[PDB]
């Protein structure tokens, strides 16, 4: 049980022994969105601040929150 | 823009190559003698060679005296440190005088160092922690190093680190969409946020986006750093650190001036010394102007007589206004500019005269002109013998007023009724001494 | 071309008193000329100093403005030597906000008397070839290591316990390193990095310097001198980790039970031959500004057996003592003036002003003429010595303005036309009085 | 050697004392007004910002 | 200037050879003071002074400020900051621990405690006829004598 | 929390076992004491001094920096005797910023600077008291002595 | 996990039912109080007194720590008008420095010693505007006193 | 991303009989929710310098203490 | 001899002040004598001061030097007794460096009067024989006094009540039953067999016991003032307290003493050396004294019509007009032969000094012309060289040679003048 740190002329090393829990992981890039979120209203080029409650849209300011509730 | 000072138009002494003094010439005009030896000053300054040399410029108020210390700073150049001070500074309820004045002496040193930046800086994209494919007698693995990608406005490039930085990645968190920078001389890793690319994947998120770096992977640059020697006092006496009970307390408690000991300034010289004869660190020294020094004390004075035949002490400037004065500290112990005889042995006076009406004149002008103020010659000669009639200043402070008073008749420039008209509003000290005299039984 | 710290200043010529085997001062030597009485008494309390064995003696210089007495205190202090302290106070370093005026007196009393010591430790300098350590997974906290050093000539194999491990891990020492290993303390100073060892390389985690290898045996013996005033012994003494207040001067108005338990604690120390006490010299210029409580508690404080051998500085006259309206000789208390030995100094004539200006100007690099030398003499005789030390800096500017080499009389006249002496601006301010400020 | 170790009798509080004694007691209702009329509040902050 | 080590300052340091005896000099280094200076200590010690009142809710009270007055605080004034703590808590199993914050970074030479054993070096400097023979076997032992 | 401290003391005579209060535990925890290392606790104020570890663990590592002392002589628990001389103004001003104790409270007040303080009559009058208590119990002797003023 | 807590309050007088936000069981956690004790809650400043077990339970143990008292012969609920007066300086001191925040069960009040100090103008000036918003919306209403100087 | 507690709503002020140590009940905001816009500060130089006289001078400016 | 803190002092040897019923002094009582117009119109303040019904009264003995003002007001205490607090400070004692003036005038007001209370306590006072704890914990003990003996079963929290403080048998206990402090006393001689040695209690083992406590209103004052404002009552880091906290706290006492849940006992401020005390704390003095909790105070003047401190002005005593219509004046009378007769015999009845008759008449001579105090300084000088001549009685011929060793201050500056220039600034 007994994790060893050898900093040799050649070169640093770090081994780990049978069955340690070997702590050392791995990452990864998750895969990006192409486009960003946009307001649901077709005619509203603004991106999504949130999204409703009532209805659940995507929704930019208080107009298209207003345009969203009367046309449903 | 900029506003406009008292000292604005004073840009140097005006000097030929021989160090003749010009009649007029950057702003400054007459006092020949005086722009003489200033220049000659100017020339032992830039000598770097005396040490605690002072000199006095003596003369009557309003003469220049303060302008020709200004006009020496300025032809001094910005790579010399210059320290203004006022004989009021040193009573401090904090700090003893001739700590003020031994702090200021120190102040006006100057170093100049040059150093390399190193870094290695950009966004996470993986961590590969490659292992050599052979682990070692008891052990089943071993890894040989970590594989770390980072990217930047200009490219994506891989780096090979040592594993125990990995160790120092799990102390933060350290996890990809992370902009990280590792110090080439140090080494550590610190983590200074997400990017900005990943602003939009949540609509509230605690941590606030830093942008993408811009620029190169690894960084490298020169830099050279200016500090004054009293900085290097301050920041030897006050070690701000965080990790103790102490250095947090006294970060938390109220911040007092404290007198440093000499023995702190023996061992900074010793240092200094070491580096320059090294050849990293230049020495500059500087000048240090105290105006009005005739507000100073005895004590002052008498540990002054010490400081300036050191060969540490930079070189000062003395100003003073007052005619057989007493000095500050004593009961009637009389003596010319209110200061000591056998200081006043140490120092080389500089007289200063007073202003011939054309040289008055022509400052007018030149105030009025620096000023953006257009003035006819027929108001000039007025306002010049209504100055030459009281003094310099009286007439130099009417311009502003005068110019508000066109702009309101809607006049481009200041004429006679303009002048005559700001003259009888204000006051000048003369005639408001004889209205108080005349009034002495209601006030 | 390079400018160091030190600049050429007022007593930068002084080199020490100018004195032969049998104490007899010489006419030209060492920078110092003239002032034969006042020289001769300086070597005998120079000598005196230099002996040590008396404690609590003053000695006072008097004399007219401008005739030597900081030149002399400059030079005994030169020539006492850099080993034996020495302290220079003016008259108004005392008189502070943060601690009493007895309080500052004792501290600069308890600055001179210095204590030396010899301290040798063994230590290992040597390359650093590879580090073992072996982290516990679970256990106690109990680590192991190893850790091998290399020489030029030999290597050795050292085995690594609980506590230098921490130490190496904080210093973040890798391959390819010379250090110190000091074995009494522990501590690990860092040299350099190698050159062979740079070869294999990962990207840059420390970039630094370069040094070679300590050649030699790898054990190697070092040894350093300690000169540790006894102020500073009691201010580490006065509180638990308090190191700079010798630095910041926060400490104020110590406890005095220190200052005897530290008295008895040097006694002992010097009976033990570990350490070495030496005595040193106070020199307290322009002395008459000290209030008379300050003048008293010198009267009592200079009779212990671990004051030193203070000197003082005057150049007034009958003049009551500061704080009172009593008049006395030199500003000072027969009290006090009746405790220490009075050194006169007499003022110059011209056969040595010329010399003084003469080694003023070798100093300074400056040649003039005959002729300037004659002309500036006249000048340092019609006024002070001071002013014509001073005009020789600004005629070799003159000089050097106009291409010359050799400064000439033309060149003093135009400095003495130029700047002013203090009998001309007072002769020049008197047709001014009501242009001037409370007259 | 050792210091000369000293240990005092404890200083006596009785009961009337602790308990309609303290200011910081028998002014909560005062000193909540205080902090209700401080300008620190959140409230006031954002209101004046 | 650190301000958890004692620095004198500068001066120059002599290292000694053990073959042909070779010295070398080394310029202006930074010094740490010797550890012996430290030999004050107060004459007489006192614990600090504490209340008592008669009621169950001061005895809480008092038995709570016996152990500081809360456990974030006790750990701030312990260790510099509660995450300091859990900190030197976890260190265990780093190779390359962040320094400690708190009261435990620092350590006096004698530690808290006024009491001052004896040094056994003492026998040396109490008895001149061991200070003699010490001498004598140091000389001795470099000669080469049995 | 923690209750009870077992501490195992071995002298030449031989080994000990001792349950100490939880407070000894912080101290010895302050100290970073271990096995095998000595040390001497007082009972009276409870402070804890370490001296190193034991002259029997030389060999364990050839570079160490520890210093080792031999182990003590005697029984592990022992009472002794000390003749002290003192003044009444050391016990005013031990007790009035006091710095006994292994809490918290006066381990910060040894660190912070020594500033003198105006002790009022109530400090005076209980020392005198407890002085007189301790001289009615046959150990405190009372030796007034001389106070000169010079330049009065 | 936490929403608020029902507690049960008894007198020999009747019997009432309260429901605490999680800050006064905090405070009534503080204090220690369990199941079977005389507590004092006032609703308009949240202040916690447990004025010890009630004497029902005295015969739980012989010998305890505790101390009992009767159960109160009293109102549950009591109702009363309060007219509170505070003078501007009380506000002016009280926000000029950091509150304490600190009554018991803290060291750190045990560092600083108060020291009074000089009030800036800013502190005044928000001091006003914040009582004129208050005495705008009809909460409190101000009152000029008088000052009185001898030996001006 | 920083939380700043204002208070309770004047609707939820029943809910609780024994209120705690320090609430405040205020008026439901109104308007648009996620206001986006631009302010003008006007701060004297002198607070300025007194914050950074010190690590955290702030409270100087109320307290004096600068 | 052991000998105690307190020893043989300038006034140790007065106890108490001598009057009968009818407030008349006798010749001599109590240690002192004289003054038979003092110490009547002391016994009226006196009597002022242990009644406590008005409050604000402040009374100044002026006099020749050495005529006993502060021998009655020392007196003044001693009769008072304890119970009633005394606060005496000298009048340069006031002008602190981390105090205001003005402020330390009010803290010494408040050092005077004080808050008295009466409350109940339960104690389980006796010897204990045997206790029993198992492995939450069960533990029972059984007390013993000498009338009577019970078990008694405990609680968690007297199970480390009796586990910190290590209890044995037959140790006699004393234990607080609303807090949980275990006292112990000492061991019984019973189970001595096989370190105060205290016997068996008294009575029953659970006493209802009523307890008295008073406390300064100064000390009320400064508990409040930090978190742990009691601790810097001794070490007198307290400074510059509020004004407003003052008038909370007057409130809450004037409301205590209307309900009567507490009473007020008023006492004595003495102030000595009161010709130097600067016009700021006079006028405060002027306006401090009416005040509804205003002490009384006893103040001492040695001195003629002289310049005021702080100012250019003259007035009798050294205090201005407006102080003076405060308060009233005691005048003392130099003494007589008999009485400085008999003062020496009290003197040498103090430091026990067998002396013969023919030195009393030599001994009063020179009191007589050295101002009273020489004389009984000399005592002990002659005692002591009566001692080194191995004698028993003190003679004349052992006054005489003390006479000429020790000098007086007309004498020393007779020999002063002749040697005028060796001495300086004069
Ligand atoms: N040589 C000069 N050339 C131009 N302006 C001057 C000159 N000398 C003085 N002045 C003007 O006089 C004004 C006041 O002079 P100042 O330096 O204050 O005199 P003093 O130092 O004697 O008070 C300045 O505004 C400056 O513009
Ligand atoms: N004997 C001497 N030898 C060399 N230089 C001297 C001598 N006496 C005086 N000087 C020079 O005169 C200058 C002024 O002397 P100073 O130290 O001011 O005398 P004082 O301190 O007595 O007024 C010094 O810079 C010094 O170099
Ligand atoms: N009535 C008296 N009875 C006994 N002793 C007295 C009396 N009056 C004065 N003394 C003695 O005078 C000494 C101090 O005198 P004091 O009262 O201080 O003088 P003053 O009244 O001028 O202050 C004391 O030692 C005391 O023994
Ligand atoms: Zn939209």
């Amino acid at each position: 049980p007994m994790v060893r740190y050898c900093s040799g002329a050649q070169g640093s090393t770090l081994s780990f022994p049978p069955g340690v829990p070997a702590p050392t992981a791995v990452s990864q890039r998750p895969s990006p969105s192409g486009p960003p979120p946009r307001c649901s209203v077709p005619g509203c080029p603004h991106p999504r601040r949130y999204a409703c409650s009532r209805t659940g849209q995507a929704l930019c300011s208080l107009q298209c929150y207003r345009i969203n509730l009367q046309m449903r | 823009t900029q506003r406009i000072a008292s000292h604005s138009h004073v840009k140097g002494l005006g000097l030929d190559e021989s160090g003749l003094a010009k009649q007029a010439a950057s702003g400054l005009v007459g006092q020949e003698n005086a722009r003489e030896a200033c220049g000659v000053i100017v020339e032992l300054i830039k000598s770097k060679k005396m040490a605690g040399r002072a000199v006095l410029l003596a003369g009557p108020p309003g003469t220049g005296k303060t302008a020709l210390a200004l006009a020496i700073a300025q032809e001094l150049g910005s790579k010399v440190p210059f320290c203004p001070m006022v004989g009021s500074e040193v009573y401090s309820t904090e700090i003893k005088k001739t700590e003020v004045l031994m702090e200021n002496f120190r102040r006006a040193i100057g170093l100049r160092i040059k150093e390399t930046k190193e870094v290695y800086e950009g966004e996470v994209t993986e961590l590969t922690p490659c292992e050599t494919e052979n682990p070692m007698g008891g052990y089943g693995k071993t890894i040989s190093h970590v594989i770390i990608g980072l990217k930047t406005a200009k490219g994506t490039k891989q780096l090979k680190l040592d594993p125990s930085i990995f160790e120092s990645l799990q102390k933060e968190r350290v996890e990809a969409g992370d902009v990280i920078y590792i110090e080439a001389n140090s080494g550590a890793v610190k983590r200074q946020g997400r990017c900005d690319t990943y602003a939009t994947e949540f609509d509230l998120e605690a941590e606030e986006y830093v942008p993408l770096p811009k620029g190169d992977v690894h960084k490298k640059k020169e830099i050279i750093q200016d500090v004054t020697l009293h900085d290097l006092d301050v920041a030897n006496a006050r070690p701000q650190g965080g990790q103790d009970i102490l250095s947090m307390m006294g970060q938390l408690m109220k911040p007092k001036k404290t007198e440093i000991t000499d023995k702190l300034r023996g061992e900074i010289n010793k240092v200094v010394n070491k580096y320059i004869d090294q050849g990293i660190a230049e020495l500059v020294p500087g000048v240090l102007f105290v105006d009005e020094v005739h507000m100073l004390d005895i004590e002052c004075f008498t540990y002054l007589h010490r400081a300036l035949e050191s060969s540490i002490a930079p070189i000062v400037i003395f100003a003073s206004n007052r005619g057989n004065c007493v000095i500050r500290g004593t009961e009637d112990i009389t003596s010319p500019h209110g200061i000591p005889l056998d200081l006043l042995d140490r120092v080389m006076i500089i007289r200063t005269m007073l202003y011939t009406p054309q040289e008055m004149k022509q400052i007018i002008k030149i105030r009025a002109q620096t000023e953006g103020i257009n003035i006819s010659e027929e108001a000039l000669n007025h306002l010049g013998e209504i100055g030459t009639k009281t003094t310099l200043r009286y007439s130099v402070q009417l311009l502003t007023p005068a110019n508000l008073l066109a702009k309101i008749n809607g006049k481009d420039s200041i004429e006679k009724e303009h002048v005559e008209e700001i003259s009888e509003l204000f006051y000048d000290a003369k005639s408001s001494a004889k209205i108080l005299a005349d009034q002495q039984d209601k006030y | 071309d390079v400018t160091r710290i030190e600049r050429i200043g007022a007593h930068s010529h002084i080199r020490g008193l100018g004195l032969d085997d049998a104490l007899e001062p010489r006419q030209a030597s060492q920078g110092m000329v003239g002032q034969l009485a006042a020289r001769r008494a300086a070597g005998v309390v120079l000598e005196m100093i230099r002996e040590g064995k008396i404690a609590g003696r003053a000695v006072l210089i008097a004399g007219q403005p401008g005739t030597g007495k900081t030149a002399i205190a400059m030079g005994m202090a030169q020539a006492l030597g850099p080993d034996t302290p020495f302290t220079a106070i003016a008259g108004s370093e005392i008189f502070s906000l943060e601690m009493s005026k007895t309080e500052a007196l004792t501290q600069a009393f308890r600055r001179s008397i210095g204590v030396r010591i010899k301290e040798e430790t063994e230590i290992i300098e040597g390359e650093v070839v590879e580090i073992q350590i072996d982290r516990p997974a679970t256990g106690t906290g109990s680590k192991v290591g190893k850790l091998t050093l290399k020489t030029t000539e030999m290597e050795t194999i050292y085995d690594l316990g609980t506590k230098m491990i921490e130490s190496l891990t904080k210093d973040k020492v890798q391959a390819g390193d010379v250090i110190t290993i000091d074995k009494a303390t522990g501590k690990i100073s860092k040299l350099g990095r190698s050159f062979t060892r740079a070869r294999d390389y990962d990207a840059m985690g420390s970039q630094t310097k370069f040094v070679q290898c300590p050649d030699g045996e790898l054990q190697k013996r070092k040894e350093v001198v300690h000169t540790v005033s006894l102020h500073e012994i009691d201010v580490i003494n006065s509180r638990t980790q308090g190191f700079l207040a010798l630095f910041s001067g926060d400490t104020g108005e110590i406890k005095s039970e220190v200052r005897e338990q530290i008295n008895a604690k040097v006694a002992e120390w010097r009976e033990e031959g570990k350490a070495e006490i030496i005595p040193g010299v106070l020199f307290i210029d322009e002395v008459h500004m000290l209030d008379i409580e300050s003048f008293s508690f010198l009267n009592r404080a200079l009779e212990s057996d671990m004051a030193p051998v203070l000197i003082m500085a005057t150049n007034r006259g009958i003049t009551r003592i500061r704080g009172t309206s009593y008049q006395s000789p030199h500003g000072i208390p027969i009290d006090l003036l009746d405790r220490l030995l009075i050194v006169s100094t007499t003022p110059y004539s011209e056969k040595d002003t010329k010399q003084i200006l003469r080694i003023r100007c070798e100093e300074e690099d400056v040649e003039m003429s005959e002729d300037a030398y004659t002309v500036l003499t006249r000048i340092g005789l019609e006024t002070s010595l001071r002013y014509a030390i001073q005009l020789i800096t600004a005629a070799s500017l003159v000089c050097r303005k106009r291409k010359g080499t050799e400064v000439q009389v033309d060149d003093i006249k135009r400095v003495y036309s130029l700047f002013l002496d203090e009998s001309r601006s007072t002769q020049y301010m008197k047709e001014y009085q009501d242009a001037f400020l409370f007259n | 050697w050792s210091p000369f170790h000293i240990s005092l009798k404890p200083y006596h509080i009785s009961k009337f004392i602790y308990r309609h004694g303290q200011i910081r007691v028998f002014n909560h209702s005062r000193d909540r007004w205080l902090r209700v009329l401080s300008p620190f509040a959140p409230d006031y902050i954002q209101r004046s910002l | 200037s650190s301000h958890c080590k004692a620095v004198s300052g500068y001066s120059d340091q002599v290292v000694h050879q053990r073959r042909s005896a070779t010295s070398s000099l080394r310029r202006c280094l930074l010094t740490e003071l010797p550890s012996f200076l430290c030999v004050a200590s107060p004459r007489v010690t006192a614990v600090p002074l504490d209340s008592y009142c008669n009621d169950r809710s001061a005895e809480y009270e008092r038995r709570v400020l016996k152990e500081g007055g809360s456990l974030a605080a006790k750990q701030c004034l312990l260790n510099g900051a509660p995450e300091l703590a859990a900190d030197w808590l976890n260190r265990r199993s780093q190779f390359f621990p962040e320094p400690a914050g708190g009261l435990w970074s620092i350590r006096p030479q004698n530690g808290w405690s006024f009491i001052r054993i004896p040094g056994k070096e003492s026998l040396i400097t109490d008895s001149g006829k061991l200070y003699a023979l010490d001498v004598l076997l140091t000389r001795l032992k470099s000669q080469g004598h049995r």
